[PDB]
RNA sequence: GCCUAAAAGCAGCCAUCAAUUGAGAAAGCGUUAAAGCUCAACAAAUUCACCAACAUAAUCCCAAAAACUAAUAACAAACUC
């Protein structure tokens, strides 16, 4: 049939949409695919997403190729923030270091793309920096003793006031 | 028409000329192949299999490659750069692995190239790959030189050896 | 000239290219300084739908037009020559430049109406039923407007609409 | 190459293009070779075998297409246009295939 | 292959606050109580004011004469404000609010009896006048493509031009009027009163030079 | 200057004249010179 | 990256980085969301390629006609000789 790209959790591969109807239209079974995915990712921490490529042949057979987990997830974990910032560039989401960026590059280099591309770790580090700046996370050179918490308290106050203002604006739009 | 409004060289074409000059001056193996329109995944896989042997690939536009080649000493490669082209650049040429890695793909043929200022076709590249190494041929050079005196000494010493051989034959017969 | 020859030999098709000899340009052009063929042979504003020997130099054997990138003419004269070739084909000149159909040449039809200096196509014009009055007259066009710059030995302008 | 991609080239067995890169009429030959070796032609059918024979003193480029209708189309393309070769091959495989 | 040409970069163009078009009133705050006469001199002839760019770079040039009222103002305002970029583009009016009153009568009324009632207000626009002038850090092709709609919907014929286009067309006009071949020109004939043609011509033709006839303006008449 | 004439093996008959002139220089020397050259080659390479 | 059930380049808002010679967190089609079809960038060539065209009334359409023999012609009043 061809190639299908998917991003599912480690062990939370349920046979429903938005994954069910795709393989259903293709022809292969959904429960079988879920069983294969769970037995192949049973050692993975349940809850993290990782990209997968499903190659379906004309005889309704399928092969799976799993890559390293999502770089967005890696950056959100390294920063300690669950959901990234809304207004990128205008607000600060988290705080990571070049050490953490190099670590993420080292743990993500062993993937299909960076295996086919003979690139040094500098390219992967630059890509991680780009993804972090897209998420809105600042990357300081070397500053982590308490500044992380000093910014974390202010970020918590900011997100609390942001949620309050969102609820207020929603109530205002409902009343208008 | 009016006289020619001559064109000026731009930074991009200057950089291309400098890059082609550096390529043709620094490295040794410069192979010319037909760039086959393949999928990007297979292209990156071939990139990885070439980087394993540490031989790179480059692609230059014809509009900048034809004048440079016809100006330089490589004017014998003009009929090779008509269609799509791919320049395999290698230091310390080792064509054996290149021929092996191109054999795995049926519709990717080696057009030609130069190995240390020696322009060869596909059969020339095959012969160069089947040829022994430089150290081996240098070691065989002295051997083939002294082979004349070696055969001289062999013929000079075989005359007493013929009697020994006949005696051994007569012993083995009984 | 290149020709494609096809041979059928036991479910095996052999397609080959054969190059023949083509005549070259005349040695002495009257104005070798011109870049365009007609503009240098001084035939500008000289050819017409009647001049068949000039129009027949560049046309396919099936009445088709030859491309400009291969011919070499300037754009204006190329359009004029295309108009002249269309007008000649419609008028009934170039009899040897039609496709041979032995199955369609048998069922003869109504005789071809004698025409010349026709602008449009014979199967795309509707007859004028109102015809207009003197002040608002529906003029009947004859000839191509691209050839209005021909040399007029009589001096009078060419009636492009009558 | 889009024509051969959309024409359904599943009905061909072997396509070989024999040429010499050091000649003066190999432009259309290599163009046809690339058009038949494009990725779309490959993904159309994987059972076909594409071969590119490279010589130095052959001086006569040729294309041999053997397909399972017991058919062998041989085109000695030395002066023909690549587009003409492609359209002739397409018409033939569409008529007999 | 193709050589890379550099992109035009704009940094000295400062986008002012409120870049979109403002709201105009159908009737001004002080409505004219005294009914006026419908002078046609405000349409006849070329425009004298607002013929050059002030701060913007593109404009809607009117090649004819006519009237503009609240309907056209609202059409232009809505179209420009919905198809412009308030972050990189700004617009500005070149015509004032409608002030000239227009009198009307109800159907069934015979001729005479006095003046009608003030129905609406319009803005007189002459040929050669700019209507909307826009600026910003944008190119000319997109603003032209999105302003040609307004230029078409305007009553008089209009074109989406710029400084370069206006200069080019004026240079072409000067070149044509100075390399014209026939020795007889409308201006020369009208000024010399040749053939007694002043009996047919108008005193304003001596200035219009046969280029402006009523409300229509033909730029191809030298 | 220019490069070589791009030869092939389909009609390979022209060898570099430097090889032939070096063979002639070798064959135009006495046995003691050949022994000296062989000793120098075995010492260096 | 956020909201949304889903927002995978495209209801939306903000950022608009990063490798390959070379590919915009994507300028249009397409799905509920996907998928898929395109554009621009490299390698392949490089004819010209910016807007311009628009039905109709009633008794029966209304001189016929003609793109090239030379034209600051000629024929043409109650004008003037
Ligand atoms: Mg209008
Ligand atoms: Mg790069
Ligand atoms: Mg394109
Ligand atoms: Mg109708
Ligand atoms: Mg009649
Ligand atoms: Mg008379
Ligand atoms: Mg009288
Ligand atoms: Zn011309």
């Amino acid at each position: 049939s061809g190639m299908i790209r998917a991003i599912v959790r480690a062990g939370q591969a349920r046979p429903g949409p938005p994954l069910g109807p795709i393989l259903g239209q293709r022809g292969v079974s959904i429960n079988q695919f879920c069983k294969e995915f769970n037995e192949k990712t049973k050692d993975i921490k349940e809850g993290i997403p990782l990209p997968t490529k499903i190659f379906v042949k004309p005889d309704r057979t399928f092969e799976i190729k799993i890559g390293q987990p999502t770089v967005s997830y890696f950056l959100k974990a390294a920063a300690g923030i669950e959901k990234g910032a809304r207004h990128t560039g205008k607000e600060v989401a988290g705080l990571v270091t070049l050490k953490h960026v190099y670590e993420i590059a080292r743990v993500k280099a062993q993937d299909d793309a960076f295996a086919l591309q003979d690139v040094p770790l500098s390219s992967v580090v630059r890509s991680i920096i780009g993804s972090a700046r897209s998420l809105g996370i600042r990357v300081v050179k070397d500053l982590s003793s308490e500044e992380l918490a000093a910014f974390q308290k202010e970020r918590a106050l900011f997100l609390a006031a942001q949620r309050e203002a969102d609820l207020a604006a929603q109530a205002e739009a409902a009343k208008k | 028409p009016p006289p020619t409004p001559p064109q000026e060289e731009t930074g991009l074409v200057r950089l291309l000329r400098r890059e082609i000059a550096a390529v043709f001056r620094d490295n040794r193996m410069i192979a010319v192949c037909q760039h086959v329109a393949l999928s990007a995944e297979d292209k990156l896989l071939l990139r990885h299999q070439l980087r394993k042997h540490k031989i790179l690939m480059k692609i230059f536009p014809n509009q900048v490659l034809k004048p440079f080649l016809e100006e330089s000493k490589y004017q014998n490669l003009l009929p090779l750069f008509v269609g799509h082209n791919l320049l395999l650049v290698s230091e310390e040429p080792k064509v054996k692995e290149m021929v092996r890695i191109l054999k795995g793909i049926p519709f990717l043929p080696l057009l030609g190239g130069c190995i240390d200022d020696t322009i060869l076709s596909r059969q020339g590249f095959i012969n160069y790959s089947k040829l022994p190494s430089l150290a081996l041929v240098q070691g065989e050079l002295v051997g083939g030189l002294t082979f004349l005196t070696a055969q001289t000494y062999s013929m000079l010493q075989h005359q007493p050896r013929q009697l020994t051989a006949l005696l051994d034959q007569y012993v083995k017969q009984q | 000239f290149r020709e494609v020859v096809e041979i059928l030999d036991g479910k095996t098709t052999i397609i080959e290219g054969r190059i023949t000899e083509t005549p070259q340009e005349s040695p002495n052009p009257p104005n070798p300084t011109g870049q365009c063929p007609i503009c240098r042979w001084n035939l500008k504003h000289k050819y017409n739908y009647e001049d068949v020997l000039l129009l027949s130099q560049f046309i396919r054997p099936h009445g088709g037009m030859l491309p400009r990138r291969i011919t070499g003419l300037c754009q204006e004269e190329h359009l004029k020559i295309e108009e002249c070739v269309k007008m000649a084909h419609r008028a009934g000149l170039l009899p040897n430049h039609r496709p041979k159909l032995p199955e369609g040449f048998v069922p003869k039809s109504k005789p071809r109406l004698n025409r010349y200096l026709t602008r449009w196509s014979p199967r795309s014009v509707k007859p004028i039923y109102n015809k207009g009055h003197r002040w608002n007259k529906v003029r009947m066009p004859v000839g191509s407007p691209l050839l209005k710059d021909n040399v007029s030995y009589s001096g009078r302008p060419l009636l492009l609409y009558h | 190459a889009a024509a051969l991609a959309r024409l359904g080239l599943r009905a061909v067995k072997q396509v070989r293009v024999q040429f010499c890169p050091f000649e003066k009429n190999v432009e259309s030959t290599r163009t046809f070779l690339q058009a038949v070796s494009s990725e779309k032609v490959r993904c159309t059918n994987l059972n076909c075998s594409v071969i590119a024979d490279v010589r130095h003193d052959g001086s006569e480029p040729c294309v041999d297409v053997l397909f399972g209708d017991g058919h062998r189309l041989i085109m000695r393309g030395a002066h023909l246009t690549a587009q003409e070769m492609l359209t002739a091959f397409a018409s033939h495989i569409q008529a007999r295939g | 292959f193709k050589t890379l040409l550099p992109v035009p970069t704009f940094e000295d163009v400062a986008i002012p606050e409120k870049p979109k078009l403002r709201f105009v009133e159908r009737v001004p705050l002080v409505p004219k109580v005294r009914r006026e006469r419908k002078n046609l001199s405000d349409i006849r002839g070329p425009s004298t004011e607002a013929t050059e760019f002030t701060e913007g770079r593109f404009a809607i040039l009117a090649l004819g004469g006519g009237y503009l009222h609240w309907g056209h103002f609202e059409m232009m305002r809505l179209t420009i404000n919905r198809s412009m970029d308030p972050k990189n583009m700004f617009a500005l009016w070149r015509v004032p609010a409608p002030f000239k009153p227009i009198t009307r009568k109800g159907m069934g009324q015979r001729m005479g009896g006095g003046k009608g009632a003030i129905d609406h207000y319009v803005t007189p626009v002459k040929a050669g006048r700019l209507i909307v002038e826009m600026g910003g850090r944008c190119e000319f092709k997109e603003v032209q493509g999105f302003l040609d709609l307004v230029a078409h919907k305007l009553p008089f014929p209009a074109k989406a031009v710029s400084r370069e286009t206006l200069e080019k067309m004026r240079k072409d006009q000067e070149e044509r009027e100075r390399n014209n071949q026939n020795p007889w020109t409308f201006e020369r004939i009208a000024t010399a009163n040749m053939l007694g043609i002043r009996k047919v011509l108008s005193p304003y033709d001596l200035t219009h030079k046969g280029r402006y006839w009523g409300k229509f303006y033909t730029p191809e008449r030298v | 200057e220019a490069l070589a004439g791009a030869p092939l093996d389909n009609a390979p008959k022209e060898y570099p004249p430097k090889i032939q002139q070096l063979v002639q220089d070798i064959a135009s020397l006495t046995l003691l010179e050949i022994s000296d050259l062989n000793e120098l080659l075995k010492k260096t390479l």
